[PDB]
């Protein structure tokens, strides 16, 4: 009731109370690879045969605390092993770098796209790298 | 009474795991922490209604925002209020 | 600019043609992939059945961390109540 | 075709044992319709407590089932209805004033925080119970968060917003020819009957109170249209019916249905507004009288899917659900409740009992004889043709 | 109560794991038979008329 808090509260409710249209759901940038389901990341890393470990999902990353440090997951992911998973940000940065450096020129990117789209329902078709 | 109290007692559980984890991490991980909607567990509705019950039906929005963007600053501070109202409300309940 | 349309149709037809020509050695590859997936699912080392078991484990253990922290809080609650009630009994008995 | 008898001690038979899969989700109790509404999900939680503290969890397997998806909801409901459910909150209701008017929303079925999540939990539990029953894992599958049997394909009706039993039976029908549904609420099971009215693969059987009541449907002459004629059984009853009466009406109807319809998957709604002391129902059933139904439907030996329903006095639903769940495990419990976090709500003597009153029974041997004869007559056009080899159901 | 929910946590894990494995087996053997059929369908020289 002081001509500042009024519009403050007004903006708050005008920004948090809407009709939840699916047309307003906040969508992430295409270049930020951390917002990619962590199975896209693993399939990318596994397809281009990169050299990274797998990531810690979110349950394995909050599982790290003095109390959480006694669970089988911590003691299987933090001792001396080779399967030692990592934080999603690291794998996502490796993937992003191999994305911005390895490059492509069309004349083979498009016809492959068309052959892919026109055969979605087919089980027996050209695997474009496998 | 049971509804408000046992709904407080679940946000307590979630924020407790998150604070236990925040106390075991560095400073760059403190400036590089973010939580998705749902705060890492199954439900996406209960903690928000708790937060606007305890704080304000209108200014709990900013707390939930800073809870999603800055979990390292914002949610050892919120957990110490839920624990206060838990004891207040349980006092009143076992009185009546 | 129909030359571009001719190029693209030629390339896509080329892909169809290559696949149909090699269609017999591009079919034992599929079946070896499948037989090795089968024999590796039967053991447990499958690169995809060993990557999701670990998430089902990473999510089982956050459960037990939440369980233990919650039991700690429960015991703290019971202790607070017991302490308050003993203090009240003694103090007001003496006042009486 | 009805002789009244005394009510015999409920007792588990040792020749058959089950593999109970119990479905529970620690979130469900956390939702509330509003200030004074008679619907309280908290009671499901309360029942869980007794199950834990009686030592009953040690002979069954307790699972959280994943919530049901929008496109699993639209197997029975429309897109506009489900989209409304997903988008409406107690805060933006002013921008849905048409849809709220149009989907029967606002006084008997309000919108609370967590409506869509509560519905997801109910539907998920029901469909996962059905799926696990199809895979030959369990014999009985219990889901007390589901049984919202009053919901319409395009409308909210009577404290219910999503018909999870329809989804459950749709999943049960993928592998079964013929499914029976029993509804022992005090209201008529009208959503399920309206949904499966013109078919012969689901037989609905309601035992309700017909009068100046809710919903207003389910007469003795409402028996199905089309190819579904004679595949909808109604038993209308009057106030005051008690354990002996109810048992003598309930057993022969169900036994004749089992002999004729030969179904081989039963769904059982175990609503609790049909108990003495309830705040909306008007029967005079005990806890043993309400549980002998479960015991009888179980004594046959075909896949059962038990669900919740009504019950508006929390204490009594909690106690009768815990007792029924003990009976499904071949266990008659003890009457003294163990200490649990709800060691209130159980005044005044803290026992495993539901007590009947002395109110008067308005149902007499001629009304019931007439009703049951009409039913036994309607219920002989529902057999299987003589050349149709079965799988011993 | 904490003992009981400990048991519940471990039972739910066991359920989800065994579902995982049966589902992956079924998916691979599905893809195999679909490959077989789409292979033989490329062997027809004269189709049916209707
Ligand atoms: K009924
Ligand atoms: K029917
Ligand atoms: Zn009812």
């Amino acid at each position: 009731l002081t001509a500042a808090q009024q519009q403050y509260i007004k903006n708050l409710i005008e920004t948090h109370i809407t009709d939840n249209h699916p047309d307003l759901r906040p969508k992430s940038h295409p270049m930020d690879f951390e917002e990619y389901t962590d199975a896209f990341l693993r399939r990318y890393k596994d397809h281009f045969q990169l050299d990274v470990p797998d990531n810690l999902t979110l349950q394995g990353y909050l599982l790290g605390s003095k109390l959480g440090a006694k669970t089988y997951s911590y003691k299987r992911n933090t001792q001396g092993q080779h399967d030692k998973r990592i934080h999603k940000r690291d794998l996502a940065n490796v993937v992003r770098r191999h994305f911005d450096e390895h490059s492509i020129k069309e004349t083979d990117c498009i016809p492959q796209f068309i052959y892919k789209v026109k055969n979605q329902k087919k089980k027996f078709k050209m695997e474009f790298r496998g | 009474y049971d509804f408000y109290i046992e709904s407080n007692l679940r946000t307590i559980q979630c924020l407790e795991t998150i604070v236990n984890k925040i106390e075991n991490m560095t400073e760059n991980e403190k400036a590089n922490f973010k939580l998705p909607p749902g705060l890492g567990h199954t439900s996406m509705t209960i903690y928000k209604k708790v937060i606007r019950k305890v704080y304000d039906k209108e200014r709990g929005f900013e707390i939930i925002d800073a809870l999603h963007e800055h979990p390292a600053v914002t949610a050892p501070v919120v957990l110490k209020r839920l624990k206060q109202k838990d004891e207040e409300w349980r006092r009143a309940q076992r009185e009546w | 600019k129909d030359k571009r349309r001719f190029n693209i149709e030629s390339k896509v037809n080329k892909i169809y043609q290559n696949f149909y020509s090699e269609r017999d050695n591009q079919y034992k590859d599929r079946l070896t992939a499948l037989q090795t997936d089968l024999t590796s699912l039967h053991q447990g080392d499958n690169g995809q059945y060993a990557r999701q078991v670990r998430d089902l484990e990473e999510e089982r253990d956050l459960e037990l961390v939440r369980l233990r922290l919650f039991e700690e809080y429960r015991v703290s609650r019971s202790g607070i109540e017991f302490q308050e009630d003993i203090e009240k009994a003694k103090a007001e008995h003496e006042k009486l | 075709v009805y002789e009244a008898t005394p009510f015999d001690p409920i007792t588990v038979k040792p020749s058959d044992k089950r593999r109970v899969a119990y479905f529970y989700d620690a979130d469900v109790g956390n939702y509330a319709y509003g200030a004074g509404h008679p619907m309280k999900p908290h009671r499901i939680r309360m029942a869980h407590s007794l199950i834990m503290n009686y030592g009953l969890y040690k002979k069954m397997e307790i699972y959280r089932a994943k919530p049901a998806t929008k496109q699993e909801m639209c197997q029975f409901h429309t897109d506009e209805y489900i989209d409304f459910l997903s988008r409406v909150t107690p805060d933006n209701l002013e921008m849905f004033k048409r849809e709220s008017v149009k989907f029967n929303v606002g006084d008997d079925c309000p919108v609370f925080d967590g409506l869509y999540e509560y519905c997801s939990i109910s539907g998920g539990g029901s469909m996962e119970g059905a799926a696990r029953l199809n895979r030959g894992k369990c014999d009985v599958a219990v889901n007390y968060a589901g049984g919202l049997h009053h919901a319409k394909k395009s409308e909210a009706s009577g404290f219910c917003y999503l018909n999870d039993i329809v989804l459950g039976i749709i999943e049960l029908l993928r592998y079964h020819p013929r499914v029976l549904y029993i509804d022992i609420d005090v209201h008529h099971g009208d959503g399920v009957e309206e949904a499966f009215y013109t078919t012969d693969r689901v037989m609905t059987c309601s035992f309700h109170k017909y009068g100046e009541f809710f919903p207003g449907t389910g007469e003795l002459r409402d028996i199905g249209v089309g190819a579904g004629k004679n595949y909808a059984v109604n038993v209308p009853l009057r106030d005051g019916i008690d354990d002996a009466t109810y048992r003598s009406v309930f057993e022969p109807v169900i036994k004749k249905i089992m002999e004729w319809y030969q179904p081989s998957a039963v769904v059982l709604q175990c609503g609790g507004d049909s108990l003495s002391g309830d705040r909306l129902g008007c029967f005079n059933l005990s806890m043993e009288g309400h549980a002998n139904c479960v015991n009888y439907v179980k004594s046959f030996g075909i896949p059962m899917m038990v669900v919740g329903g009504g019950g508006y006095t929390m204490r009594n639903v909690a106690r009768t659900w815990c007792f029924e769940t003990g009976l499904l495990n071949n266990v008659v419990l003890d009457k003294d409740l163990p200490y649990n976090e709800y060691y209130e709500y159980y005044g005044p003597d803290y026992k495993l009992s539901v007590r009947p009153s002395n109110m008067f029974n308005v149902n007499t041997p001629e009304y019931l004889d007439k009703v049951m004869t009409n039913i036994f007559a309607n219920l002989e056009n529902t057999k299987y043709a003589p050349s149709v080899q079965l799988n011993h159901t | 109560e904490t003992i009981a929910t400990r048991t519940f946590i471990h039972q739910d894990f066991h359920k989800k794991v065994t579902d995982l494995r049966a589902r992956l087996l079924n998916r691979t053997t599905q893809t195999w038979y679909d490959i077989n059929k789409e292979r033989r369908d490329m062997d027809i020289v004269i189709p049916d008329v209707n």
